[PDB]
C-alpha cells in the first residue's frame, strides 16, 4: 500500500452558476405595443371598415 | 374618425369595382346600367400552381 490522495477528499473548483438555455419571455411586446391603464374592467368600441 | 372617412373610401372603392366587373357595389348583381368590364376581355389566362408564370 501507500499514501493516495483519495485520503485528503480534496474540495473541487466551482465553474459558475449558467441556464441551460436563453431565456423566451413571450412575443406579445413585439408584435402589439402595450396599452397600460388603471386598474378595471376594460371596454373599447371597434368597427370592421368600409 | 372612423366613419366619415370610410364612408369617404366606400365611393372609392365603388368606381374602381364598376371598372372592373360592372357590378352594384350593394349586392353582388351585376348592373344594367353598366355595359362593358374589364372582366369580360376575352385574353384570359387560367391561373396555375405557378403564379409568377
Amino acid at each position: 500500500d501507500f499514501l493516495s490522495v483519495g485520503k485528503l477528499e480534496l474540495p473541487g473548483s466551482m465553474i459558475g452558476a449558467v441556464r441551460d438555455r436563453a431565456i423566451d419571455s413571450g412575443v406579445l411586446a413585439k408584435l402589439s405595443p402595450e396599452q397600460p391603464t388603471i386598474f378595471g374592467p376594460v371596454k373599447g368600441a371597434v368597427f370592421s371598415g368600409v | 374618425d372612423l366613419i366619415s372617412p370610410a364612408l369617404g373610401a366606400s365611393i372609392g372603392r365603388a368606381v374602381d369595382l364598376i371598372a372592373f366587373h360592372g357590378i352594384d357595389p350593394a349586392t353582388g348583381k351585376a348592373a344594367s346600367a353598366v355595359h362593358t368590364s374589364l372582366n369580360k376581355t376575352k385574353n384570359i389566362v387560367d391561373a396555375t400552381d405557378s403564379a409568377t408564370a
